[PDB]
């Protein structure tokens, strides 16, 4: 049992008596990746987020799939997880080794009040991953239509945004 | 899994997003688990398995690459 598994099930004093050690690492990830903030998003763990967020832990660290901590609390509908991700400046359009961005996940899931928490705090609509899916399209049809009605009232423009990075071409 | 054009009752729903079918709907019925052909994908990259082949890691579908790459 190691600090991975304090954070994925809420072990908030085993977290906090870790973090006290400042030899520990709070960014290092595990076998793949997933740093002690990653497990808290993922698993709703709040109390334990907001204290890694609060001692200094990077918010925006990547797993081997790419995915940040924001991802991971998109995906699996943690709705204060997200807020306290967006407050402490999580990049809120980042994306993962497949081009997915946070909402492609809350979409896909149906995690409607995270997903239009994301777009009312900017997350573009319009930006395809790098299989040409724009995140909106991944919802049901009523959250498609609502979140791309949204966008456009945020001042977003919906033209559909090609994927592009540095090493695409 | 098997892609079948739905004809069945009004009942029947997507076992990963819990909506229905349409009459004739092409859909997959995958260890009878009846899903959308959208919703029959990896949960990491959305794209269809490759050879039909996923792996389960807590509820959730994925893909060989993205299994391997998180949680093997
Ligand atoms: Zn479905
Ligand atoms: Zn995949």
């Amino acid at each position: 049992d190691d600090i991975f598994t304090q954070c994925r099930e809420g072990n908030a004093v085993a977290v906090r008596l870790w973090l006290d050690n400042t030899e520990n690492d709070l960014n290092q990830g595990d076998d793949h990746g997933f740093s002690p903030l990653h497990w808290a998003c993922r698993e709703g763990r709040s109390a334990v987020v907001e204290m890694l967020i609060m001692r200094g832990a990077r918010i925006n660290v990547m797993n081997r799939g790419d995915d940040t901590p924001l991802h991971l609390a998109a995906s699996h509908g943690h709705r204060d997880i997200v807020q306290k991700l967006l407050q402490y400046k999580a990049d809120i359009n980042a994306v993962n080794e497949h081009g997915n961005v946070p909402l492609h996940y809350a979409c896909f899931w149906g995690q409607d009040q995270v997903a239009e928490d994301l777009v009312a705090n900017g997350a573009l609509v319009s930006i395809c991953n790098k299989y040409g899916e724009m995140p909106v399209d991944k919802a049901k049809a009523p959250l498609r239509e609502l979140l791309r009605e949204r966008a456009e009232k945020m001042g977003q423009n919906l033209n559909r945004i090609p994927y592009k990075d540095t090493f695409w071409k | 899994s098997e892609n079948l054009y739905f004809q069945g009752s009004a009942s029947a729903t997507c076992e990963r997003c819990k909506g229905g079918f349409a009459p004739a709907e092409k859909i997959v019925n995958s260890n009878g688990e009846l899903y959308h052909e959208q919703c029959f994908v990896c949960a990491q990259c959305f794209q269809q398995f490759p050879e039909g082949l996923f792996y389960e890691f807590e509820g959730r579908k994925y893909c060989e690459h993205d299994f391997q790459m998180l949680f093997a």
